[PDB]
């Protein structure tokens, strides 16, 4: 049963956003996709029929991210506007509006219990926020460049951040000190980061056409996934863990590569996007890919593998 | 309109 490679296939294109896409989630119950686009809608889509299920509007400006709650009730949608917001996906109402950053809001996650929400801004800070009053907890000065992404570990006791200043840092979420500063050689900027779903490893990429798995604890490159494009945008990747253990991401070749996690050999390549493929998504129980792209195709595509 | 991420 350990696979060899997997085989992605195309079964839906999900056509609605009228701008570019920015940020492609899977709910953690696996029932839905939500989309954020440059056209400042969240929708959101049946993630095994591609079926549109509904438009989420309220920012005043494009959103960058958005981010589910543990249970699946809530989205934090992340915008220019410099807000975030938290959604009742049910209802698509706008429970709260947290303010604070003074410029983009480019990233934003839930800790695992849920309680609190972390983003990261064009303000150079990082942001902590509590859920229920809406009040922001801590500001990190957590860069000296815009902050790419943030994300917490398995346990909401780290959230690792990500920036252009070249950095990667982890911080301790109850204390906001900088637990660790992960710094490499000519420190190209980090254009994104989270933690393995185990949280012992931080996948980063940088804008030099590279993805590297490190130990955080060790200071350690562990693994170089290369033969991708990546020299502009901030683009997700993800650990695919439901079937054979692989990374993915998109690219500015407007592929997605699928990647073997130990071996670092790309396994595939998902042709169909007509555009920088910013967003790929990896189903929680399901072997089902996401993937979002840019002006030129503002599309989702979903896909799925046997492995 | 527009997004920082997707610029």
């Amino acid at each position: 049963p350990t696979p060899v490679k997997p085989n992605y296939a195309l079964k839906f294109t999900l056509a609605g956003h009228t701008k570019a896409v920015s940020s492609v989630k899977f709910s953690p119950n696996g029932e839905w996709l939500a989309s954020s686009s440059a056209d400042k809608l969240i929708k959101i889509w049946g993630a095994y029929d591609g079926k549109f299920e509904k438009t989420i509007s309220g920012h005043k400006l494009g959103i960058s991210d958005v981010a589910w709650s543990s249970d699946s009730n809530l989205l934090v949608s992340a915008s220019d506007d410099k807000t975030l917001k938290i959604w009742d996906v049910s209802s698509g109402k706008c429970l709260k509006t947290l303010k604070g950053h003074s410029n983009y809001v480019f990233c934003c996650n839930f800790n695992p219990q849920s309680n609190l929400i972390v983003s990261g801004s064009f303000d150079e800070s990082v942001r902590i926020w509590d859920v229920k009053t809406g009040k922001c907890l801590k500001t990190l000065p957590a860069h000296s460049d815009p902050v790419s992404a943030v994300h917490f570990n398995r346990d909401g006791s780290l959230i690792v951040s990500s920036s252009y200043d070249g950095l990667c840092r982890i911080w301790d979420t109850a204390s906001g000190q900088c637990l660790k500063t992960l710094i490499d050689d000519d420190n190209p900027p980090v254009s994104f980061v989270k933690f393995s779903p185990n949280g012992k490893y931080i996948l980063a990429a940088t804008l030099d056409n590279t993805l590297k798995l490190w130990d955080y604890s060790k200071g350690k490159c562990l693994k170089t996934y290369t033969g991708h494009k990546n020299e502009k945008y901030c683009i997700f990747a993800n650990f695919s863990v439901t079937g054979g253990k692989w990374i993915v991401s998109g690219s500015e070749d407007n592929l997605v590569y699928i990647w073997n996690l130990q071996t670092k050999e790309i396994v595939q390549k998902l042709q169909g996007h007509t555009d920088v493929v910013i967003s790929t998504a990896c189903h929680p129980t399901e072997n089902i890919i996401a993937s979002a792209a840019l002006e030129n195709d503002k599309t989702i595509k979903l896909w799925k593998s046997d492995c | 309109s527009s997004s920082r991420r997707s610029s």
